[PDB]
């Protein structure tokens, strides 16, 4: 108890984001480091659905950083 | 006065065969019979004894003189024979006259009185302030169920028929030794165990004023509110002549006192703290028998259960093998059984099975007849509801560790 | 700062909030003292008067060191009862 | 393979079945159900407009007189005056609630009459001042008298003499004899808290000094103590005591302060924020700088452990009483109590009872001198006898409602 | 020091051994191992939880142990834990030869380490042993056996049963499938297959995921044996087969 | 050398790991012991055959002597460990005293071998309780029974396990010298009582029997059939 | 947490309290010291009919001239009676006389509170003995009548009751003792007051009635015995 | 699902649109139903499927809408949710994820939730209490069945309890036509195929198999998604993150 409170929490968060509402319109972007540590339901499609991996910069992608960055 | 208001019903008094029969159809109709008598008397007499001499006039001058919309206030400090003091709903202190329509006797300080708009003046009194959420609770058409319906639950009826119904049936054979009848009885048990089902019964042969509550919409969300609604309620319950108050699911107001840090559950502490001061406390109690239902008797603070205020513990078990049988009879009864249904066979196998359950299984076994196109229950549309109704449960221990 | 009596202190109260009474001279107020620790300030007044009280109750007319020891066992509420192993 | 219902099939199957007086049944069950509706509209609760004085006994008066109470006699409101300007007519006064105002003083009433901080009767339209008002007493306040006696005396109240000796030591004699604290000059013990495990005659006790206080007992219904507006139970609480503060040797009892009183904290929505303030005013009422009087307070919870320090300290509450279990010549005496009325065989012998309810309660003990003539009842009799009494200890307490030690459990002999 | 104690071997306050039924909520999670005895044999079926590219082959097999010349049995839960008792037992066993000049009968090296188990659950202060055990072997009491034990340190005997994961699912399908007292070597591979493709619900036998050994008396002297790849894709083949005919 | 002490007083005077045990003894299997003028039974109601387990190794019933057996209920492997000490002991008394052991005197051992476990350091009561029945040298027939408390005594019958008390009031009304005027009469008495808890019947309970001179006997399903068709 | 070995506040040892609590919910027994000899009396308190009533011993013997009676943990009383014998015969083997019975109860109570938990023994005892022992026998001093509650803790004394009932045996027992008493007379009184405090109505098989006197042996009264007393009583 | 679509409709259309026959039957009608299922494959689908082809009155509650901070108000709006519904005749009420207000009941104390469960215990109460609800059926939809209170999973308020299982072969070529019968397929691509690609789906799964493959349709800007699209599509959706550190793998064993 007063642990459930993140379970409302999620569980809140799956209903709005498919339930019997279907909004449609809108979307939804999440930002999470590591993404094995997460609910089943919030990771299955009709969700958030398309894992986009941010990997750390290659050395091509090092060139075009420090280019536009200095 | 205290009244007696009984339920004000039992308007059936019960057809006595329930197969489809002429008996039936001709009691019915005999019922029917009287209701319309009844009916065109009233109406003729309505109509016929010219009294159209009527009004009185004399009240017509009392309605005169209390003028339209009047206002409802809170009686206070009396100054003198003619006049005293008022505060209105905004609590502003008014100092009105009483006029010769109010009785000097019946208000007293605290009473709601009534005034007239313009010109504050007592001009009659209000007996009838009951929170308009407490009179909600007043059970007005009694639920249809007599102890015959329950079953298999002998010794735990006869409890509560001997602090529900007998201590006002015979009196005399409680006086006779001095003991005073036992008030307040709490229904312990696990789920779907009856409970509810005796707290019907005992509503059906009342012969009281039936009060039912929630256990839930006591708590109220504003300060005190929670324990006024309370004191309302036993307020009403005394006022009103003998009665029975059932605080179901008593588990919700009754968790163990504890040193908390929140404002709710020392608000909810409050509540059963009040609870408890009226139910045993300096005071009394007239005629008013509290009966409490809950499924964790472990959980209540030790105080709203003692051997004072909540006596005769009752134990409502898991049925047993007999009364299981008992309980498959009476909820069978009224279905067209094959000649090979017999129910002394789907008793026993699991030793859990309540009497929610053994409903659940006569009704979706019917509903599995409704699937074959066939009106006559068969024992496998019952051999085929054990696996549809009774599931999801919990098990026990590993074969292995015991024998 | 106001911290709780050390054991001075606690003697001194206990002085103070007497001398309206037949105390006999006979008192070990350090004693007292050693015996009663944790005693924030008027739980003095409360066993210091509770000693006289129990010398009423008793009959008597003076103090005695042993009624100052019952009222403080009394002031926390507990009870001295003659336990029947010491051994 | 389970197909549907055709429209055709639910048709067929509402008729093919035993039913040649059904459809009438049902019907004629549907008038009648129709026919209440009917019967209870025309007869509906009427004839419950009450609060009308029978015009019979002051009939005469009912009348044209009421009238002319009305009309003149200006209805007035009440408000309070907190300046009075000498040798100047004008005085400021606040009403209550609406705001304060500048007032003259009618030609009626003269100035002498009127002082500072009395109650007058601000009329209507232009506030003047009218006859002026008493003192208010609230209703809230007066309305917790004892006003009676209840039937409790102290020789019912059974099974502890040392406790009701030092209850009385502050409730009665400090009273009714100061003579004896003079001799001495010992202080009396002002606040007695009672302990207890949960039944046990704490309030038994507080009852039996009604009975014999021979002075106000006002009883605390703490659930009173707190309203909705900030304030009021502050408000509440320096009204009792200033009631208090009026009378010769007032005795105030706050059963269950439990709900009043409790461990402060700014955690939970600032605690109960006026909660605390109600129990803040009540402390220092008690102790402060301001002496109280000759008002003593008892107090009654079945867990002192929950609370506030600033109230468990003496000087607010200074005789700590314990109230613990009865013991074997308490249990004899109470069951002897709780015994005196009831139609019991003479060779009873109350002295084994007692030990066969070991760790029981009072509350325990009556329920089992009840419920031990109610077998009595279930059997006919019309004397209960010695065995009755022993079934209904054993199926009260002990084992009460729940003996799990019993298979093959016989280790203690 | 009592502070940091854990007390493993105390009483639950409605008569359970937590530390017992836990240590059996471990081993559900453990690789498959499935038992059946037959007329002419026994075998044993072990789900090969390890497979990747990178593992090397070493040993006989990666869970199952050979006891003594008429015996072996197969582990489920820590091989810490399970190493530690497939050494006790091989002790045993050549103790009792030593003393007596006889290969152990199947039920006393079954309850030689089943006193070992409860000892660990009474005193000590000690976890107990989270392993589960299959014993498979042969003698002149009672020939043929199969055995099973548990963290209690309980046992008994079986006709064919499993452990591990998906441990009921198998045991139902055994119930259902088996024919006591009428099944060969032959039909106890092929119901042992059966049972092991529906247990395995991740991905389907691959012959590689699956090891299987048989204990057989030829020529009056018991030979164990570990099948190989050929025979155990042959096994699946053909049992593919039969599932197409069916269907 | 672990040496906590596990089992300790608790307020109101209870030691709660005994009473602990003694609810694990509870929850097992129901097993029914009765002395007859000449013939000692023993009954046990068995919880499933499972159809695929060996009832060989399963057996709940077991002999410490020629002249002294018993059955328990409680956890399996504390009641193998118990058995096996009383056995080693049986022999030693045999050893010793040159005479075979009486029911009255295991009973002791065992019962003292329960009590050291309870008081002792590092360890745990055991969760069994045992029926003890033999015939001692005299012949008189011996019926003993023992808690995990430690505490044993001497009965004309009881229950233990799952089912016990429920199971002893139907031995207490139907219990007489009647009933234990003949063998068949006791043994179909033992039935009754475990069918009191039992359901299936004739096929859910395993049924013993041990004679003066013979030594124990367990009964075969076809025999088990037999009598509780006689008692129908 | 709260090691066995701990203090209260008040320089209570907790084990030791309870231990004596303990003790009330045993069943009665009532001891008599007189010039003539020292009697023992008992209550069996039949859990149930089956059970035979032979097999509840609550009296036993220690040596020829020494008995006592128990109350508490039977099962804990057991090696408290084995060690009190052997002491008994070890004194006789080496000093070939009989032990006193204030000797033998000290030895006894030696060994209550002998019980730690670290650095004592492999296999020491823990807790403390539940059981509150009446040592009666007869020795050069004549009949002595010794109790030893939980605390190792013993005293003699002349007339006492221990068990759920000792509150109220005692002060039935402070009513009628006195120092000439014979041993028939309080054989009597003894029975009575087991009577009284007896729920059960009192008969010759729920109650172990013994007596040790200068000439006799520890007696042990069969069930002829008791009947003809509770025939009078 | 269409055992389970039937199943439903014997619960919430057969009871409230022919009354007469369970009487006739003589039993008492049913109340309740209960959906389990794994992590998503079904309910919330077969909820707007009720209420888009009944003409009761749905009436919504999501999961964590009874819970108000302000003690009682999480039990007040319950009250009056029910007495809406008996003021709306024929209704039903899809409480949709309901382990919020669910559960079990903790032991009581500043140890745990109090208010929700008073919460819960009003919400069972006014399910079957000392008055009997008419014409009013309740829809509960909850992962986790094993985590509910041993009290809304009594027989006699939730009656009958579907069991939604994550689809067969055979149901998963249905929920591909059936969800890809708005795009332009190619000829040859055998949804056979496809689907028997996908073990242990989860029904919503097919729907990233199906949109994700029109997802890569999109980058060459083109139509007539290709087989080859689909089979990509599978192995770019079904992709569980698995294990590494083999050690943690090599502890069971
Ligand atoms: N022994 C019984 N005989 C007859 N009907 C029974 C019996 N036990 C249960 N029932 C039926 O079970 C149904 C479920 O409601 P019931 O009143 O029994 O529940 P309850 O025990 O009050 O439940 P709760 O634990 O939720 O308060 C009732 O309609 C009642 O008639
Ligand atoms: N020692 C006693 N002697 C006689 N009667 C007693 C004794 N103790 C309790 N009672 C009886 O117990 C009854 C119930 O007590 P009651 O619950 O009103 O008060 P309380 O014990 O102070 O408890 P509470 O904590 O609820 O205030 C009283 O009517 C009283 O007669
Ligand atoms: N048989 C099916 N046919 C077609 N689509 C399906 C099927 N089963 C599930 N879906 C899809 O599932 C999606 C909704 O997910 P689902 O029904 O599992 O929600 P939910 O029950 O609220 O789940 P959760 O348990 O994660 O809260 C919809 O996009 C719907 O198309
Ligand atoms: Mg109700
Ligand atoms: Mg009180």
């Amino acid at each position: 108890g007063a642990d459930r409170e993140v379970q409302r929490i999620l569980l809140e968060l799956l209903n709005q984001m498919d339930g019997f509402d279907q909004n449609v319109n809108v979307k939804v972007i999440m930002a999470t480091n590591r993404a094995d540590t997460l609910d089943p339901a919030l990771l299955r499609p009709g969700r958030l659905d398309r894992k986009i991996e941010f990997p750390l910069p290659d050395r091509r992608q090092k060139r075009l950083i420090f280019s536009t960055i200095t | 006065k205290k009244t007696k208001g009984p339920d004000a019903a039992s308007k059936l008094p019960l057809v006595t065969p329930h197969t489809q029969c002429r008996l039936k159809l001709l009691k019915l109709e005999r019922i029917k019979d009287y209701l319309l008598m009844e009916e065109e008397f009233i109406r003729n007499q309505e109509q016929m004894k010219p009294l159209e001499e009527k009004q009185e006039e004399e009240r017509s001058k009392v309605d005169d003189l209390r003028g339209t919309p009047m206002s409802v206030g809170t009686l206070e400090e009396i100054i003198d024979d003619n006049h005293a003091i008022v505060s209105t709903s905004v609590g502003s202190e008014h100092y009105v006259s009483i006029l010769s329509f109010v009785d000097k006797d019946l208000l007293e300080p605290g009473c709601s009185v009534l005034l007239n708009h313009k010109v504050h003046a007592v001009i009659g009194v209000l007996m009838d302030d009951t929170d308009p959420l407490v009179t909600v609770m007043k059970v007005e058409k009694a639920p249809q169920e007599t102890y015959a319906d329950i079953g298999g639950l002998d010794n735990q009826i006869q409890e509560i028929k001997e602090s529900v119904e007998l201590p006002l049936t015979h009196p005399e054979y409680y006086e006779e030794m001095g003991i005073k009848p036992p008030k307040g009885v709490i229904l312990y048990g696990p789920p779907g165990t009856g409970k509810t089902l005796l707290a019907k019964a005992v509503a059906n042969q009342t012969s009281a004023t039936f009060l039912r509550v929630v256990g839930s919409e006591l708590i109220q969300k504003y300060l005190g509110d929670g324990p006024k609604l309370v004191r309302e309620l036993f307020r009403v319950a005394e006022e009103h002549a003998p009665s029975i108050v059932f605080i179901d699911e008593i588990d919700a107001i009754g968790t163990k006192r504890y040193d908390s840090n929140s404002g709710g559950e020392r608000e909810i502490q409050r509540t059963m703290l009040e609870l408890l001061n009226q139910l045993d406390g300096f005071d009394s109690r007239g005629d008013v028998k509290v009966i409490m239902a809950t499924n964790r008797i472990e959980t209540l603070d030790p105080a709203l259960i003692r051997p004072g205020r909540i006596d005769r513990k009752i134990e409502f078990p898991l049925p047993d093998e007999k009364t299981k049988k008992r309980i498959f009879q009476i909820h069978t009864s009224r279905m067209t059984l094959a000649d090979d249904v017999t129910l002394d066979d789907l008793i026993m196998a699991k030793d859990d099975l309540s009497g929610a359950d053994i409903k659940a299984i006569c009704t979706e076994a019917g509903l599995m007849a409704l699937r074959e196109r066939r009106m006559k229950v068969t024992n496998e549309d019952f051999k085929k509801s054990k696996e549809n109704v009774l599931y999801k449960k919990q098990e026990g221990t590993p074969e292995g560790l015991y024998l | 700062e106001f911290p709780m009596p050390n054991e001075e202190a606690r003697a001194r109260i206990m002085q103070i909030h007497s001398r309206k009474m037949n105390v006999s001279p006979d008192v070990n107020y350090e004693e007292l003292a050693r015996c009663t620790d944790d005693f924030n300030g008027a739980q003095c007044k409360a066993v210091c008067v509770e000693a006289g009280m129990i010398a009423l109750r008793r009959g008597a007319t003076e103090l005695t060191h042993e009624d100052y020891m019952e009222g403080i066992l009394e002031v926390q509420a507990k009870k001295k009862a003659n336990l029947q192993y010491y051994a | 393979p389970i197909r549907a219902l055709d429209e055709g099939d639910i048709a067929l199957l509402k008729t093919y079945g035993q039913s040649t007086y059904s459809r009438q049944i049902k019907q004629v069950e549907d008038d009648i159900q129709q026919l209440l509706k009917k019967i209870n509209e025309l007869t509906g609760i009427k004839e419950s407009d009450t609060g009308l004085a029978p015009p019979a006994l002051w009939d005469l008066a009912a009348d044209k007189q009421t009238l002319q109470s009305e009309q003149p006699l200006q209805v007035a409101r009440c408000t309070k005056i907190i300046n009075a300007d000498s040798e100047d007519p004008k005085y400021i006064i606040n009403v209550k609630q609406f705001a304060k105002f500048v007032v003259d003083l009618s030609d009626q009433v003269a100035p002498t009459d009127i002082e500072e901080g009395m109650r007058v009767g601000v009329d209507r339209n232009k506030y003047q001042i009218h006859i002026p008002l008493p003192p208010k007493i609230d209703p809230t306040v007066t309305m917790m008298q004892v006003e009676e006696k209840p039937d409790v005396t102290y020789s019912d109240v059974g099974g502890c003499k040392e406790q009701i000796e030092k209850l009385r030591e502050v409730v009665e004699t400090p009273l009714l004899h100061p003579e004896r604290f003079v001799n001495l000059g010992i202080e009396p013990p002002k606040g007695v808290l009672l302990f207890g495990p949960p039944g046990t005659g704490k309030t038994l006790c507080a009852r039996a000094v009604a009975n014999r206080t021979d002075a106000c007992f006002i009883r605390v219904i703490g659930s009173e103590l707190v309203q909705k507006y900030v304030g009021e139970g502050a408000r509440m609480v320096r009204e009792l005591f200033e009631m208090a503060r009026t009378k010769k040797a007032c005795l105030i009892f706050f059963d269950e302060i439990d709900a009043i009183g409790g461990a402060r904290f700014d955690d939970g929505a600032g605690g109960d924020n006026e909660v605390q303030r109600t129990m803040l005013e009540l402390i220092n009422q008690l102790d402060g700088f301001d002496p109280r009087g000759n008002i003593k307070v008892l107090m009654a919870t079945n867990r002192p452990d929950t609370l506030d320090p600033a109230l468990m300290r003496p000087g607010r509450l200074d005789r700590k009483i314990e109230f613990s279990l009865p013991d074997l010549e308490g249990r004899t005496h109470i069951f002897k109590i709780h015994a005196r009325s009831m139609s019991v065989e003479r060779d009873i012998r109350f002295e084994l009872l007692a030990r066969l309810c070991p760790n029981s309660t009072g509350a325990e003990i009556r329920s089992v001198c009840t419920e031990a003539g109610m077998f009595a009842i279930r059997a006919r009799r019309k004397i209960a006898t010695e065995k009755d009494f022993l079934e209904a200890v054993n199926k009260v307490i002990k084992s009460y409602a729940k003996f799990s030690a019993t298979p093959r459990y016989m280790t203690y002999n | 020091s009592r502070r940091y104690d854990s007390r493993t071997t105390i009483f639950s306050p409605e008569g359970r051994l937590y530390q017992v039924e836990y240590a059996m909520e471990a081993i559900g999670h453990a690789g498959t191992c499935l038992g059946i005895l037959a007329n002419d044999g026994v075998l044993l079926a072990a789900e090969r939880r390890n497979i990747h590219k990178l593992l090397d082959e070493v040993f006989f097999s990666e869970k199952i142990y050979k006891l003594n010349e008429d015996m072996a049995c197969s582990v489920a839960g820590i091989t810490s834990d399970a190493n530690v008792l497939t050494n006790e037992l091989r002790l045993i066993a050549q103790r009792y030869l030593l003393q007596y000049q006889e290969p152990i009968p199947c039920e006393q090296l079954v309850t030689a380490l089943c006193d070992i188990k409860q000892a660990y659950t009474q005193f000590g202060g000690k976890r107990p042993f989270g392993v589960s055990l299959l014993y498979i072997g042969w003698d002149k009491h009672y020939g043929f056996q199969l055995y099973q034990s548990d963290p209690s340190g309980n046992y008994g005997g079986w006709k064919a049963t499993c452990i591990g994961n998906n441990s009921a699912a198998a045991v139902s399908m055994l119930k259902q499938d088996y024919k006591e007292g009428e099944m060969t070597l032959k039909s106890a591979l092929a119901l042992a297959i059966k049972v092991l493709n529906k247990t395995m619900d991740v991905s389907k036998l691959s012959a590689e995921k699956v090891e299987i050994a048989t204990l057989t008396r030829e020529n009056g002297k018991t030979v164990i044996r570990v099948l190989k790849q050929k025979e155990v894709e042959q096994l699946i083949k053909k049992h593919e087969e039969e599932e197409a005919k069916a269907e | 050398s672990y040496d906590r002490a596990i089992t300790v007083f608790s307020p109101d005077g209870h030691l709660f790991q005994v009473e602990y045990a003694q609810e694990a003894v509870k929850k097992g299997s129901t097993a029914v012991g009765v002395r007859g003028r000449d013939i000692v039974v023993l009954g046990v109601e068995k919880k499933s055959v499972a159809k695929l387990q060996d009832e060989r190794t399963v057996r709940k019933i077991c002999a410490l002597d020629d002249n002294v057996c018993m059955a328990f209920a409680g956890l399996t492997a504390d009641a193998r460990i118990v058995i096996n000490r009383a056995r080693v002991e049986c022999q030693s008394h045999r050893l010793t005293v040159e005479d075979p052991v009486t029911v009255e005197y295991i009973t002791r051992y065992i019962a003292s071998l329960k009590q050291r476990y309870t008081q002792s350091n590092g360890r745990r009561p055991f969760g069994i309780s045992a029926l003890i029945v033999g015939f001692d040298f005299d012949g008189t027939p011996r019926l003993y029974q023992t808690d995990p408390s430690g505490t044993y005594h001497a009965w004309k019958a009881n229950a233990i396990g799952r089912g016990a008390k429920s199971v002893r009031e139907f031995l207490e009304k139907n219990y007489t010298d009647e009933a234990i005027e003949t063998d068949d009469l006791t043994i179909k008495l033992v039935i009754k009582a475990l069918l009191e808890v039992v359901q299936s019947g004739g096929k859910n309970i395993e049924l013993a029997v041990m004679r003066r001179d013979q030594s124990l006997k367990i009964l075969n399903p076809e025999e088990i059939e037999k009598y509780v068709a006689e008692i129908e | 947490d709260r090691g066995v070995n701990t203090f209260s506040p008040e320089g209570r040892l907790f084990q030791v309290e309870y231990a004596i609590e303990a003790i009330k919910l045993g069943s009665t027994a009532i001891g008599i010291q007189t010039s003539e000899g020292v009697c023992l009396a008992v209550e069996k308190r039949i859990t149930s009919p089956l059970m035979e009533p032979s097999s509840i011993e609550k009296i036993v013997e220690i040596d020829a001239h020494i008995g006592c009676a128990m109350s508490g943990l039977i099962a804990d009383a057991k090696t408290l009676i084995d060690k009190a014998r052997v002491e008994t015969q070890n004194h006789w083997f080496t000093y070939n006389e009989t032990m006193t019975v204030e000797s033998v109860t000290q030895a006894v109570s030696n060994l209550a509170l002998q019980f730690g938990e670290e650095d004592a023994d492999p296999g020491a005892m823990s807790r403390p003995f539940g059981v509150a022992l009446l040592f009666g026998g007869v020795d050069e001093k004549g009949p002595q009548l010794f109790h030893m509650d939980p605390s190792g803790t013993f005293v003699q004394c002349d007339a006492r009751a221990i068990g759920s009932a000792s509150e109220g045996a005692q002060s039935s027992l402070q009513e009628v003792y006195h120092k000439s008493m014979t041993l028939k007379e309080a054989i009597k009184s003894s029975l009575i007051i087991l009577k009284q405090v007896m729920e059960e109505k009192l008969n010759a098989t729920n109650i172990e009635l013994a007596t040790v006197q200068p000439g006799q042996n520890f007696h042990m009264f069969t069930k002829e015995e008791l009947e003809e007393v509770i025939k009078d009583i | 699902l269409d055992k389970q679509i039937k199943e439903i409709k014997e619960v919430i259309e057969l009871p409230v649109k022919h009354p007469e026959l369970f009487e006739a039957l003589g039993i008492a009608q049913p109340k309740g139903v209960l959906l389990y299922g794994p992590p998503g494959t079904g309910k919330t689908l077969l909820a707007r499927a009720v209420a888009h082809h009944t003409d009761c009155t749905f009436i919504r509650v999501s999961g964590s809408e009874l819970v108000q901070k302000f003690i009682g108000e999480g039990a007040r709006m319950v009250r009056e949710l029910f007495v809406m519904a008996r003021e709306h005749a024929p209704s039903i009420i899809f409480m949709d994820e309901i382990d919020s207000i669910g559960s079990s009941r903790l032991e009581g104390g500043s140890g745990g939730d109090s208010e929700v469960q008073r919460t819960m215990l009003e919400l069972l109460n006014q399910l079957d209490g000392f008055e009997a609800t008419k014409n009013i059926k309740v829809i509960m939809a909850t992962n986790r069945i094993d985590i509910l209170d041993s009290a809304l999973l009594r027989p006699g308020r939730i009656d009958r309890k579907i069991e939604f299982p994550p689809p067969n072969e055979e149901a998963r070529l249905d929920i591909l036509k059936i969800h890809s019968r708005k795009m332009n397929l190619t000829r040859g691509i055998n949804l056979r195929k496809i689907a028997e690609l996908m073990p242990g789906a989860s029904g919503a799964e097919v729907k990233g198999v199906c949109t994700e493959a029109g997802m890569y349709a999109l980058r060459e800007r083109r139509v007539h998604v290709t087989q080859e699209d689909f089979e990509m599509a599978v192995a770019k959706v079904m992709q569980k993150d698995s294990e590494k550190n083999m050690s943690i793998k090599k502890l069971w064993k």
